[PDB]
């Protein structure tokens, strides 16, 4: 039951993840 | 499956399209035809809604 699928120290990798109305 | 089989027994390729819409935004929409652009004139514009 899938509803989506997508395919495309030295490093500071910052990220921000959020959900708004789905 | 033979060439002489009856129309009822002849092979048929079946493709069923089902469309599901859950409590999430819809990705698959139809095409959105666009008109030509005009510059240096007073127009009522609509860019991406």
């Amino acid at each position: 039951n899938c509803t989506f699928e997508y395919v495309s120290f030295k490093n500071l990798r910052e990220f921000v993840f959020k959900n708004i109305d789905g | 499956f033979q060439p002489t089989n009856g129309v009822g027994y002849q092979p048929y390729r079946v493709v069923v399209l089902s469309f599901e819409l859950l409590h999430a935004p819809a990705t698959v929409c139809g095409p959105k035809k666009s008109t030509n652009l005009v510059k240096n004139k007073c127009v009522n514009f609509n860019f991406n809604g």
